[PDB]
């Protein structure tokens, strides 16, 4: 079947600048059938471009269409505030289907995190869990490695992690990472330490407690 | 001009829902009509087609399971979906298809949550501070279903800073999240932060003071 | 006494386009069918209540020999049990159909640098076509409930859209002339033979 | 498949004579027609004459008296005897052979011209 690939992944760039997206397929395929669409967070898609080139009545006329064969363009030629969203492409075999998408994001200077550690609480030690939750606030470029250590051994599998969406004011993402034990297990070890790596920091960062010490 | 999807909500694995899509300004039997779904954070997903003259076509993952139909004299589309796994959960939306000129308008959506969980209320633990800097602090809201959660901070009085984050989906079918705030270290000393917590579908309201 | 028309059919110059599909109506006449299949040249030869090694020894009241354009992609269209846009939109088989299905790559006569925008088909229909229908309305789609009145605009679309026929096109894409002979045995006499 | 080489032709005075042969060469079947059509200029292509599978000879109307067609099965030839000719006989000739009935070839095309 016919399967889109989308590049990149995130784009980068700030007002004014001029965006290209790029939709490649698995195949040659028919310019007649290519669509673009937008989503901007909690809304629906918006059909932007059809037949790879032509614009959707009422779309901006900075949004243009190109290509051919197996390689199509979406481009913004000097982009607004409310163009950073996420774009999709779509093609059609017998049935639809779309590319991954590409997030198109703002552009900003390089922000090292704060990092944070916070151990499990008295009141949900007694219920028998511990969660230990490393912060890091306010940074950029979004890529960030986070690490646990337990008593020196790198952690793996027993983590999950949630980031927020692109700050309205600087531009920055923060990052939630909890390390999830029963009380048995958070007690058999001393040292809790979270590891951040980020192209901000000139080196990785720990911050850490003993379990039991103020 | 319009297309609104219903019937969606909480269903566990094995069960069935049917979706409803009301269209207004497009005549539903004379379209090509889709159904469109996305799961959180992922992208979009065609599900199912139905030709204005009948044919119908499905993705590989839901063949024998949905089913796309219409009545024409409530000029509604359907999306009978039996046998729902986990997977299947997302918001699902209506769109008429043009083919050659794309899929021009969409409905808003409807949520589909597939979960074998119970309603149950969060617990909410305080994230302590730990000096001419800053400082975090914040709530752990955790073990709750179904969503949403709200949190504020300070009954509202408390904004800037704020990073209440996604929650994650656990391995036990309950979702958690952390609520954060950074303020001057010195702060501390001369302030107090509750965070105020909302869980609806258990009528819970909880106020959580967090302190060092 | 008479030498079958088919001819007319597989030499013609240019073929139809599907939606207003070509037939020509073979009867009175012999013909070796032989000549047919052993030609190589076809990307398909599916028969269907007939074989066609065995097509020389039969009799029939009458043959249709259907003709048209469609893209590669929607040659497994043409058989009986299907569905599509060709097959429910522009050219449809019977369930119990007596025939043969052929079609051959024609990119070199059919495709053209530029695109050839000749070849058309049906892309929106409110029903579909009953076996062996042919609709050649060019009435402004109504998708709506407001009335067109022969206006193109929103709801309001051409009924027909343009293959794109450039030589470039991938294989699927790329045009493919088919011809649907039918064998029609009504009773007597049947007059179109082998030799 | 099949190959068809046509010679006889050229420039005559009316009340002249030639003869068109077209030799069929290649793989032909048992179920064959070959004929004679002519094209005169700013004009579309006529049938001038031609063997039916019977074997039985058909000539256009305005040749009928004045020109003969046979068929030599041993050199699977076709032979346009042309009598009395007249200059409205001017045109490209061209034979066709109909193989199987299932396609057709046409040969390159002879000149013929009836003047004084
Ligand atoms: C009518 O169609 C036949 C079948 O495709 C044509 O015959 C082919 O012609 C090409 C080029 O001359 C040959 O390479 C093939 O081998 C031929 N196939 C057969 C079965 O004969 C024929 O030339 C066409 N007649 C026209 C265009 O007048």
């Amino acid at each position: 079947e016919i399967v889109l690939t989308q590049s990149p992944g995130t784009l980068s760039l700030s007002p004014g600048e001029r965006a290209t997206l790029s939709c490649r397929a698995s195949q040659s395929v028919s310019s007649s059938y290519l669509a673009w669409y937008q989503q901007k967070p909690g809304q629906a898609p918006r059909l932007l471009i059809y037949g790879a080139s032509s614009r959707a009545t009422g779309i901006p006329d900075r949004f243009s269409g190109s290509g051919s064969g197996t390689d199509f363009t979406l481009t913004i030629s000097r982009l607004e505030p409310e163009d950073f969203a996420v774009y999709y492409c779509q093609q059609y075999g017998s049935s639809p289907t779309f590319g991954q998408g590409t997030k198109l994001e703002i552009k900003r200077t390089v922000a090292a995190p704060s990092v944070f550690i916070f151990p499990p609480s008295d009141e949900q030690l007694k219920s028998g869990t511990a969660s230990v939750v490393c912060l890091l606030n306010n940074f950029y470029p979004r890529e960030a490695k986070v690490q646990w250590k337990v008593d020196n051994a790198l952690q793996s599998g027993n983590s999950q992690e949630s980031v927020t969406e692109q700050d309205s004011k600087d531009s920055t993402y923060s990052l939630s990472s909890t390390l999830t034990l029963s009380k048995a297990d958070y007690e058999k070890h001393k040292v809790y330490a979270c590891e951040v790596t980020h192209q901000g920091l000139s080196s990785p960062v720990t911050k850490s407690f003993n379990r039991g010490e103020c | 001009v319009q297309l609104v999807e219903s019937g969606g909500g909480l269903v566990q694995p094995g069960g069935s829902l049917r979706l409803s899509c009301a269209a207004s300004g497009i005549t539903v039997s004379s379209n090509y009509m889709n159904w469109v779904r996305q799961a959180p954070g992922k992208g979009l997903e065609w599900v199912s087609l139905i030709y204005s003259g009948g044919s119908t076509y499905y993705a590989d993952s839901v063949k024998g399971r949905f089913t796309i139909s219409r009545d024409n004299s409530k000029n509604t589309l359907y999306l009978q979906m039996n046998s729902l796994r986990a997977e299947d959960t997302a918001v699902y939306h209506c769109a008429r298809d043009l083919v050659v000129y794309g899929m021009d308008v969409w409905g808003q959506g409807t949520t589909v949550t597939v979960s074998s969980a119970s309603t149950k209320g969060p617990s909410v633990f305080p994230l302590a501070p730990s000096s001419g800097g800053t400082a975090a602090l914040g709530c752990l809201v955790k073990d709750y279903f179904p969503e949403p959660v709200t949190v504020s901070w300070n009954s509202g009085a408390l904004t800037s800073g704020v990073h209440t984050f996604p929650a994650v989906l656990q391995s036990s079918g309950l979702y958690s999240l952390s609520s954060v705030v950074t303020v001057p270290s010195s702060s501390l000393g001369t302030q107090t932060y509750i965070c105020n917590v909302n869980h609806k579908p258990s009528n819970t309201k909880v106020d959580k003071k967090v302190e060092p | 006494t008479n030498l079958c028309p088919f001819g007319e059919v597989f030499n013609a110059t240019r073929f139809a386009s599907v939606y207003a599909w070509n037939r020509k109506r073979i009867s009175n006449c012999v013909a070796d069918y032989s000549v047919l299949y052993n030609s190589a040249s076809f990307s398909t030869f599916k028969c269907y209540g007939v074989s066609p090694t065995k097509l020389n020894d039969l009799c029939f009241t009458n043959v249709y020999a259907d003709s048209f354009v469609i893209r590669g992609d929607e040659v497994r269209q043409i058989a009986p049990g299907q569905t599509g846009k060709i097959a429910d939109y522009n050219y449809k088989l019977p369930d119990d159909f007596t025939g043969c299905v052929i079609a051959w790559n024609s990119n070199n006569l059919d495709s053209k640098v530029g695109g050839n925008y000749n070849y058309l088909y049906r892309l929106f229909r409110k029903s579909n076509l009953k076996p062996f229908e042919r609709d050649i309305s060019t009435e402004i789609y109504q998708a709506g409930s407001t009335p067109c009145n022969g206006v193109e605009g929103f709801n309001c679309y051409f009924p027909l859209q343009s293959y794109g026929f450039q030589p470039t096109n991938g294989v699927g894409y790329q045009p493919y002339r088919v011809v649907v002979l039918s064998f029609e045995l009504l009773h007597a006499p049947a007059t179109v033979c082998g030799p | 498949e099949v190959q068809l080489q046509e010679s006889g032709g050229g420039l005559v005075q009316p009340g002249g004579s030639l003869r068109l042969s077209c030799a069929a060469s290649g793989s032909i079947s048992t179920l064959n027609v070959m004929g004679w059509y002519r094209q005169a200029p700013g004009k579309q292509r006529e049938l001038v004459a031609r063997i039916t599978l019977d074997g039985r000879p058909e000539y256009a109307d305005s040749v009928k008296g004045r020109f003969t067609i046979t068929k030599d099965g041993a050199q699977s030839t076709l032979y346009l005897q042309m009598n009395n000719l007249k200059p409205e006989d001017t045109a490209v000739y061209f034979c066709k052979l109909e193989n199987g009935g299932f396609f057709y070839y046409w040969g390159q095309g002879t000149q013929v011209t009836v003047s004084s």
